[PDB]
């Protein structure tokens, strides 16, 4: 089915950690962004979930950021731009959003990346498309 | 039989002969007796920190056969200079390389990726380009260049043979540039497999969201066992190889025939030696006693060509004298 | 680092090339990050833009103390080209000037702007009575 | 598109587009058509011995998108880089003459930015580079920097009447406190004749650039120059202009196969000449290399112990010049 998850390749890099940091050098580290407040504590789909959201963001910050900014973002949301290879479902009525520095969502996505890295090919994530509240 | 102790050293001593049976040892130590329990055979006499006390006349007498052994232990009063080429080694710690080059002076250890210098002894960006590491001390510069397989690349029609001496250690990375991240590498060995502490993977994306592969192999210390015909292959790429030729000593194969020339003082014009050799050679360009080093340069096809072109209309013999650390070479010129 | 009362100018202050170092912050810069402006300064076509520009380097400060090592940097360069109102003893805002958020793109827009239109006069005029802002 | 065809020359002419699919191309020759077959996508049209029939006006043509290409086949100068200030901006331009067409590069000292256009004229060592299929003439801007320790023998700078003069003076100071001035013959300069720009450096600290020009020398504008400012020491440069292009130069020689020595030849000439050393019909150029006294002096080495007639040859584009060295 079309309603599956799975990555044979790892589509996690090895020097993301080095574009979050160059992203980060040139950022203003208490810009408001979100992050979901309640989301199901799952250690399968939790890193993915907040992957997604996270990918949400970096795309809403390129059409507000500079010329060269756009390069930094466009460079750290190619380092998770795959979790867009699924058809993750829209978010549920029950997921609250908290606002949180860019810099946390920026740490916090890093730390998502090295936590799904040595699982990410061994995985099925078909029942991670529906993001769940705790 | 010579032992060189260089300052307060910790290490072991040990000797085997080819008998492994119900024999015994006795330690004779500088004007001193020991005592000894070996294993089957090779016995041995260890230390930890050799002190200036703990050096000299030392002896190991066996009995089955009646056998003496004498080691004469000196400490390093002498420290001779020396420049031996750049090894690589992967930091345990993360994904990065480390340039292990040795000499006397201490050189400048630093990583050209081409071009691009940046002189670190530990390399963390190993992707693509052309990587070589470059020691320069006192004596000069001697250069190790990462072997790189790019199957992104144009294959070249040569099928690239890797020469290195048992002992030292192999290093072949295997890089592979791909649109999407799914693409896998894989490394293989003519009817033997790759060992798993001889294999690492390293990704990183390019441009338009394009994925660079590295699968780089190693081996610690090269030997027999570890010479043959390695191959690359990509899951959205053509497998490419190169064979490995395990040397016991250094070598330089170039067509001496000691060759003669004659030309007027109009005409353009450049000597040539084209030669096959490992490792890279020291050259010289020798002419009336007056003494040029040369641009030793690759040719790619298989082999090196070192030119001369300063040859400033003068006649006569123009010898040169190339040289490795295990081989010698000497080609004349005669010129009219 | 200097001294201040009375405020006039021998040499430019303002650089050929500062509306360099303003598009090089922009480059880097999360256009809509907000910053305030006076809202109700009093039109005063000597001391205007100086009001503003003391206003602007006021951020300036405020915003090197929260950016990443390199951003400071850009930062810095854009200060640099806007520190020399600090030369002159700019008494503090008063009670009746209003401040409105805006984008830190509209700041450094109208810094440039500011620079741009007191270049000419920077060296000629007398503004010692820009010492205090009006509303 | 433009195409140099030396002589009947055996060469491949191929053009690809970077989207590889079932696109169909048609070549427009010379006043005729032409078919076409090509690869997936690159197209081409190679040639044998290019005949001057073989030459001209060919277009190609493409349709998945409509496209069209045109080249112009051609068959088988150098003058020196000249300044002209956009009258847009504070920024410089570079005039280079040629045929074939240049490569005009500014070198700022290295760094190197191809534009023929330069804004970035703080500090350094700046000099435009014209390249062709001639090859690289260079002109350096004259640059004093007051802020730099001093040089000797009062910078003699030449130039031919009607060139443009251009004369940078830089100083750098800790607060942007500080003013440049310019004097020539003890005199404020014309006032179409100055410009100033400033940047600020490291520490906030200030760099000035106040440079003088003139758009077509002449007699007149002759003289000593000299740059002060305002935190620095006044440095002086004097400026020589000549009518046309002039070769200023102030004999017989006899030696035993057994001494060193070496033929000179001390001259004063603007511009840079080209020189040649010419002895019983084989020539061999020169390291016309300069002497900073207030001339350069070309040297010659390779005597071969051959004895006979030396003759040195130096001319520029508007002046010649030749020496008869006897040997014996
Ligand atoms: C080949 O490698 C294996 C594993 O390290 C080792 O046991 C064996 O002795 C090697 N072969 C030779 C001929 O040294
Ligand atoms: C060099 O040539 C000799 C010719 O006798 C041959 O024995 C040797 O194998 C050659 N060396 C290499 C490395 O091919
Ligand atoms: C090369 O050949 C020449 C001519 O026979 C001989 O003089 C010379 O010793 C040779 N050199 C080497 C290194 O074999
Ligand atoms: C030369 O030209 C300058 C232009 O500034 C002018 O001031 C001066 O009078 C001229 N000299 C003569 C002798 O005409």
């Amino acid at each position: 089915m079309t309603q599956d998850c799975s990555f044979q390749h790892s589509p996690i890099s090895s020097d993301f950690a080095v574009k979050i940091r160059e992203l980060s050098d040139y950022l203003l580290q208490d810009y408001p962004v979100t992050v979901a407040s309640n989301l199901q504590d799952e250690e399968l789909c939790g890193g993915l979930w907040r992957l997604v959201l996270a990918q949400r963001w970096m795309e809403r910050l390129k059409t507000v950021a500079g010329s060269k900014m756009q390069g930094l973002l466009e460079r750290v949301n190619t380092e998770i731009h795959f979790v867009t290879k699924c058809a993750f479902q829209p978010p549920p009525s029950c997921l609250r959003f908290v606002q949180t520095n860019i810099s946390r969502l920026l740490q916090e996505t890093s730390e998502q990346l090295v936590a799904l890295k040595p699982w990410i090919t061994r995985q099925n994530f078909s029942r991670c498309l529906e993001l769940q509240c705790q | 039989a010579a032992v060189e102790v260089d300052v307060s050293a910790s290490i072991t001593l040990q000797v085997l002969v080819d008998a492994p049976g119900n024999i015994s040892c006795l330690w004779v130590f500088k004007h001193s007796s020991l005592n000894c329990q070996p294993h089957f055979g090779v016995v041995s006499m260890v230390i930890l920190k050799m002190t200036e006390t703990q050096a000299g006349e030392y002896l190991l007498f066996i009995q089955s056969t009646n056998y003496t052994i004498l080691f004469t232990v000196s400490i390093r009063n002498t420290l001779l200079y020396t420049l031996r080429r750049p090894y690589f080694r992967k930091m345990e710690n993360q994904d990065a390389l480390v340039c292990i080059s040795e000499s006397v002076p201490e050189p400048i250890v630093e990583w050209v990726l081409c071009v691009v210098k940046k002189e670190e002894k530990v390399l963390h960006e190993l992707f693509g380009t052309d990587i070589r590491c470059c020691a320069r001390n006192e004596l000069g510069r001697e250069c190790t260049r990462l072997f790189t397989i790019d199957l992104n690349q144009t294959p070249q029609t040569t099928l690239p043979q890797l020469f290195l001496k048992v002992g030292e250690p192999l290093w072949i990375r295997c890089k592979a540039v791909h649109v999407n991240h799914g693409f896998g590498l894989t490394w293989e060995l003519e009817n033997k497999a790759l060992e798993e502490g001889n294999y690492f993977e390293m990704s990183t994306y390019s441009t338009n969201r394009t994925m660079i592969r590295i699968l780089f192999a190693f081996v610690s210390s090269v030997a027999r066992n570890d010479t043959g015909y390695y191959t690359c292959s990509s899951s959205k790429h053509p497998s490419q190889s190169a064979l490995v030729t395990i040397v016991e000593k250094g070598f330089i194969n170039a067509t001496n025939s000691s060759e003669d020339y004659e030309i007027d003082q109009y005409e353009e014009f450049c000597f040539s030696v084209r030669f096959k050799a490992y490792p890279q050679i020291r050259c010289t360009w020798t002419f009336s006693r007056k003494s040029f080093p040369c641009e030793q340069k690759g040719l790619d096809n298989g082999y090196s060509i070192s030119k001369f072109c300063n040859h400033k209309h003068q006649p006569g013999e123009y010898i040169f004298h190339a040289e490795n650390d295990d081989a010698q070479f000497t080609k004349m010129f005669t010129l009219n």
